[PDB]
RNA sequence: AAGCGUUCAUAGCGACAUUGCUUUUUGAUUCUUCGAUGUCGGCUCUUCCUAUCAUACCGAAGCAGAAUUCGGUAAGCGUU
RNA sequence: UGCUCCACACAAUAUAGAUGGAUACGAAUAAGGCGUCCUUGUGGCGUCGCUGAACCAUAGCAGGCUAGCAACGGUGCACUUGGCGGAAAGGCCUUGGGUGCUUGCUGGCGAAUUGCAAUGUCAUUUUGCGUGGGGAUAAAUCAUUUGUAUACGACUUAGA
């Protein structure tokens, strides 16, 4: 469950004599590695089609890197999660430089704010919003203001030594 | 690295400073704490006064004289925090506790010795701004410590003499910095500058 | 008859603010804040000194008092052109903070002979200083 | 939530000067000097043009930006208190026993003495805090006026007198007797 | 000069131990001015003396020495594991040892 | 909260249901004690708890007063 | 021919652990320090921090002998002048003179054999002992005695 990567996993049913060349389904999977990526692919493909890992195969695994990794984007992540007493759909809006970093932020966010583990999260969709004012959350819209500036009061300075001779300051 | 390290207790969280002091004594360092009346505890005054009353009610039922001892002074409150982070029942623990002196205010000879702080334990560096805290002197007087006034009185007399001493030191370091200011641009000064000094 | 309020000047998190990386592969190099991601994370770029364009946590960098005019979201070439245009390198190098950084690096580069030379020079310099203190 | 910056304005009339260093606010105007220690709030004051003072909270939550608008009102009440002053108006409410309120000066302490409250032989004393002036307004029956420079001191004296005359062991909905505040206002409002 | 030191001061902290079982064969040593294991690699193999004194004269001197060497680093804070020819008296928990510059590679 | 309370569910109560707490009841168990822990009650004496009878200060009432009822802090002090 | 204080001579006794220096404002931290100036403020201006990675100190047979030059400083020892410090002051600031040393600069001589490393002994408590220089010349307990006390001890009294 490390620093996530996005995987382009394509799989299909095993071809038979009656119906060769099956429909060859594809999913985008956020996972720490390819082993989890294949496992997550089969899990979600169990929810949709009459298939399983024994009766199918994986034809392609491909890591998907960010097209523009070093430009800041606003992401709208649809997510379906299980709480202690029910399943809910919610929408989160995340501002960061990559889909993997946005998804990593949401896993931290859902665990912190809803105690929803990676176990009980279904990433419904990650879709970057192209235009400002189509953003819906005030906690990310406030960072899209013209000529945004802010200070960092009360800087805390770490000291290698256990004793200090100065009684330091928190200026910044 | 000093033979004796004097820690000015003001602005220090009690459990974070005493955990620092506990490791120093067990590592062989002599530690002296001053101004323990100015120590701090996270949480409201009433919350900390309630925790001391939960401590106050703990006593040996059949004889209160042989029971837990509820020391009211801030230096002894600090000492009780230290014990619990020191295996005080062993010979090594008693040797570590022999390396510590705590004081209300700054008595002699520590008045004219350099005091240090522990940024690893400072309230202004560890607490989040907007979090209520408590001063040990106010807490101690609320539970029966009898010498807040005389400590405050004798600290004022010490601070007046200390301020007068610093003025006679501000003047001397002003003259020393002026002599160093005119020493520049000489042959020796430019060689030291190229050598980082 | 005049209202007086101390402003308490702070370094601001802004586009074009020059930042010093204190932790990482750079660890002592300069960069410019290009985009503000959130309260804790900003996109920085330091192409003059070799800092790769990257999103970084504000807690592992320290803001310098230096600032220069830079558009929000500017790319690496635009930042590099306007970094040299604003002469950020020698404005940073003039600061006493950068002088002290160079003093510490030079001090750790002294050899045993060079440390001995500093000793003899310091004794020479202080002899005249003590003479100047005696007469003043 | 952690708002980036929340902002409140402070109007400064030309008659008063506001001197804020750290969080010690002093407001010197026509009527006097008022000082307030705000060293528990973590706000930032920014003077603009001798008539506008900006107060702001940087990276604050719900309970922090709520206290910011409180800081705005506290400094405004200092400004209002030193321009127009503060005046609180009582009424002596009673049914049978006439409440006899008077100003007594025992060893230079300036107490308010309240007698005959529901026939009580007890003499109720209410100290007048510094900076508050007490007047028994004429051309009106049973009224005492509390005037001063700080709304904090004037309203606390108002609550002190109102609370010293609480009815005990009776149906207070029937025994409505007591000194209550009937008007809150300024010295100069015509 | 006023300083004749040719060693680096160190403190004997404790033995190698779990929560409740120690190993007197290995001593944990804190070196002055060392804070990381990467910094503590300079002192591996260096000789450590524990210098103490006795009232009885043994071989012309009233000073006795216990010799050891740094074996490896310990933890993250620059503490080093040392092994001595005879284990430490265990009353020296918090005493001062002397870490020498030989065998010298730098 | 269906109703009672002249009208008004909740001043005071409260059906039909339902969630708990306690270990001063009695059941249920048989883990300890059968080379034995003296098995009822009272007297005497100390201490502890609060689920507060009185007392201190209060809040509510279908509290006009008097007297009551409900509720809070509270085991400091008494309870023959 | 007992006791105490000072000094130096020799023994024992040990070290919770010397190995250049514990190097002194106060307050705040959503603010401060330093310098400068004024109309003395909650003032203006400049500058600093981003750690003590500092500062001071530090060269010489474990630090010898000796010749000068520059300067009239630095620093040690005892001695002396005055003041301040009671929180546990027992320390800090000092005047003056004497006596050393000075690596601020330039010289001359010596070091070896601890043999390729062995802490290679340099510190500070305490207890005696001896020597020579001052200082003072008592009590307490038992026994007797009282009863403001008391099981016994103890307590409270009295006696040249
Ligand atoms: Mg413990
Ligand atoms: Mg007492
Ligand atoms: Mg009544
Ligand atoms: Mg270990
Ligand atoms: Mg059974
Ligand atoms: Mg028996
Ligand atoms: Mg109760
Ligand atoms: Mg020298």
């Amino acid at each position: 469950m490390a620093h996530f990567k996005e995987y382009q996993v394509i799989g299909r049913r095993l071809p038979t004599e009656s119906v060769p060349e099956p429909k060859l389904f594809r999913m985008r999977i956020f996972a720490s590695n390819e082993v989890i990526a294949k496992s997550r692919y089969w899990y979600f493909l169990q929810k949709l089609h009459k298939v399983k890992k024994a009766s199918g195969e994986i034809v392609s695994i491909n890591q998907i890197n960010e097209a523009h990794p070093t430009k800041v984007k606003n992401f709208g992540v649809w997510v379906r999660y299980d709480s202690r007493s029910g399943t809910h759909n919610m929408y989160k809006e995340i501002r960061d430089v990559s889909r993997v970093a946005a998804v990593e932020t949401l896993y931290q966010d859902m665990a912190a704010r809803h105690r929803a583990r990676f176990r009980s999260i279904h990433i419904l969709k990650v879709a970057e919003i192209e235009k400002t004012a189509d953003v819906k959350r005030q906690y990310v819209k406030q960072f899209l203001t013209k000529d945004l500036k802010f200070p960092l009061p009360h800087r805390v300075q770490k000291s290698t030594k256990t004793f200090s001779y100065k009684r330091p300051s928190t200026f910044y | 690295v000093e033979p004796v390290v004097v820690i000015d207790g003001k602005g220090h969280l009690v459990g974070r400073l005493a955990s620092v002091v506990a490791k120093q004594l067990l590592n062989g360092q002599k530690i002296v704490v001053v101004r323990a009346e100015e120590l701090n505890i996270s949480g409201e005054f009433f919350r900390n006064k309630l925790k001391y009353h939960d401590f106050l009610r703990k006593a040996t039922a059949f004889n209160k004289t042989r029971g837990p001892f509820h020391f009211r002074a801030p230096s002894r409150i600090f000492y009780k925090a230290l014990r619990g982070m020191v295996s005080h029942k062993t010979a090594r623990g008693k040797a570590a506790l022999e390396r510590l002196k705590v004081f209300e205010g700054i008595p002699p000879p520590y008045d004219k010795k350099k005091r240090v702080v522990v940024p690893q334990a400072l309230r202004v560096l560890r607490l989040k701004p907007g979090r209520k805290y408590t001063t040990l002197g106010k807490l101690s007087t609320s539970v029966g410590w009898k010498y807040e006034d005389v400590v405050a009185k004798l600290e004022a007399k010490r601070k007046v003499s200390s301020a007068e001493y610093y003025a006679k030191k501000r003047a001397f370091t002003k003259k020393v910095a002026s002599a160093n200011a005119t020493a520049a641009e000489s042959d020796v000064a430019k060689q030291l500058a190229a050598l980082g000094y | 008859t005049d209202s007086i309020v101390k402003a308490s000047n702070w370094r601001l998190v802004e586009v074009g603010r020059v930042v010093l990386i204190k932790k990482g592969q750079s660890a002592g190099k300069l960069a410019a804040i290009v985009e503000i991601i959130d309260q804790k994370k900003v996109l920085i770029d330091g192409p003059k000194a070799g800092v790769p364009r990257q999103a970084i946590n504000l807690g592992q960098v320290v803001l310098t008092p230096l600032t220069f005019a830079l558009p929000r979201g500017a790319r690496t070439a635009t930042v590099s052109k306007k970094w040299a245009a604003a002469a950020v390198c020698e404005k940073w190098a003039a600061s006493s903070w950068a002088k002290k950084i160079a003093q510490r690096e030079r001090r750790a580069a002294l050899t045993d002979f060079e440390r001995f030379q500093v000793m003899v020079l310091r004794k020479q310099k202080r002899y005249t200083v003590k003479k100047a203190l005696a007469k003043a | 939530m952690k708002y980036i910056q929340t902002e409140q304005q402070i109007e400064v009339p030309e008659g008063v000067t506001v001197s804020i260093k750290s969080r010690i606010v002093k407001v010197v105007g026509p009527r006097g000097t008022l000082t307030k220690n705000l060293k528990h709030i973590d706000v930032t004051f920014t003077k603009v043009n001798n008539q506008l003072i900006k107060v702001a909270v940087h990276n604050g939550g719900r309970k922090h930006v709520a206290a910011l608008r409180t800081v705005k009102s506290l400094v405004d009440n200092m400004i209002t208190g030193v321009t127009k002053g503060y005046k609180y108006k009582m009424r002596y409410v009673y049914a049978h026993f006439p409440i006899n309120v008077n100003i007594v000066e025992k060893d230079g302490a300036k107490f308010i003495e309240v007698r005959n409250f529901l026939g009580d032989k007890k003499i109720r004393n209410v100290p007048v805090r510094d900076g508050v002036t007490i007047e028994f307004s004429t051309n009106v029956k049973d009224e005492i006026v509390l005037s001063g420079n700080s709304v904090e001191d004037v309203s606390q004296n108002a609550a002190d007198l109102q609370q010293i005359c609480r009815v005990r062991n009776k149906d207070i909905r029937k025994f409505l007797d007591g000194i209550y505040v009937s008007h809150k206002g300024f010295i100069t409002e015509d | 000069a006023e300083s004749h030191r040719l060693y680096v001061k160190g403190k004997h902290l404790s033995y190698q131990r779990s929560k409740r079982v120690n190993n007197p064969n290995v001593s944990l040593i804190k070196i002055e001015g060392v804070a990381t294991p990467q910094d503590a690699q300079f002192y591996l193999g260096k000789r450590i003396a524990y210098v103490y004194r006795a009232s009885k004269e043994v071989r012309g001197s009233k000073i006795r020495v216990m010799w050891g060497k740094v074996t490896r680093t310990h933890g993250n804070s620059g503490v080093v594991r040392a092994t001595f020819r005879n284990n430490l008296p265990a009353k020296t928990f918090g005493a001062s040892v002397r870490i020498f510059l030989y065998p010298s590679n730098i």
